């Protein structure tokens, strides 16, 4: 996974694709079941502890983050992270291959950062 | 008297299409509960009933609880109210009568006609800049939705 972003340092007011680019793996192998696979888009603080899916005055998004990708090819992604009375964010994702709790397979560790002044 | 209480096939006639009907649905309507029915016909279809088949009127009329039955109507919007329940039925009868033959029909249809998309809100508000932000769910449990602009 690389995550492709427009601008590190935006202001207040003002829409921003974020654009996950993940590619699947030759070691998919072992299962081919479900075809899609669900991810998710969490969001720290850059000192610890991230925001809730109700993220009131921090973050704004367009719809459920858990938007899926296939185990087939070069899938992308997308959300508009309206921002809001911030500075120094972090995005980060995770890999759950289902919907229910200990779904979840690996944790990547690929965390781009922006800034808002 | 042919007798047979049981042990038969009963009916044996088919609705099907290539023919001049009714049909009553329910579409594109703004929190306020309706139906819309249909005539696919041609040179000068007769009137219709659009009855109330419920066992405690909850389908409710605006002021008297009526049937209210059309006269050369094809699609209306019945704007009804709401006694207290989520199921209904609708008896709807119509006279075609094409040509030298009195065609009529009588159709029972079930409509239940409760709300989908529960939608909540939720503003902020900053020092000259504005933002809501939309909760959208679905009123129904598991039974999804899907959802293509907003």
């Amino acid at each position: 996974v690389q995550l492709l972003l427009d601008e590190p340092k935006v202001k207040v007011g003002e829409i921003i694709n974020l654009k996950i680019i993940t590619e699947p793996t030759s070691t998919c192998r072992r299962k081919q079941n479900s075809t899609v696979n669900f991810l998710d888009i969490v969001i720290f603080d850059s000192k610890t502890s991230k925001i809730l899916p109700r993220s009131n005055r921090r973050i704004l998004y367009n719809g459920s983050l858990t938007k899926p990708i296939s185990t087939t090819k070069v899938s992308e992604i997308n959300l508009e992270i309206i921002p809001i009375e911030k500075g120094r964010y972090e995005f980060s994702v995770c890999i759950s291959k289902s919907n229910n709790q200990d779904g979840i397979i690996q944790f990547d560790s690929e965390n781009v950062i922006l800034s808002v002044i | 008297c042919k007798e047979s209480t049981k042990v038969l096939v009963k009916q044996a006639h088919n609705l099907n299409l290539g023919e001049y009907a009714l049909e009553l649905k329910s579409v594109q309507s703004d929190a306020l509960e309706s139906l819309q029915v249909e005539v696919e016909v041609q040179k000068n279809i007769g009137n219709m009933k659009n009855l109330p088949v419920s066992f405690s009127m909850d389908e409710i009329q605006a002021r008297k609880r009526y049937n209210t039955p059309f006269e050369n109507v094809r699609l209306e919007y019945y704007l009804l109210d709401q006694i207290t329940a989520f199921d209904l039925i609708i008896k709807t009868s119509f006279t075609k009568k094409n040509d030298q033959g009195t065609f009529g029909e009588t159709k029972k249809v079930r409509i239940q006609c409760y709300l989908q998309l529960s939608v909540s809100v939720e503003d902020i508000f900053k020092k000259d800049i504005f933002f809501f932000k939309f909760l959208l769910n679905s009123s129904v449990r598991e039974e999804p939705v899907i959802l293509y602009s907003s």
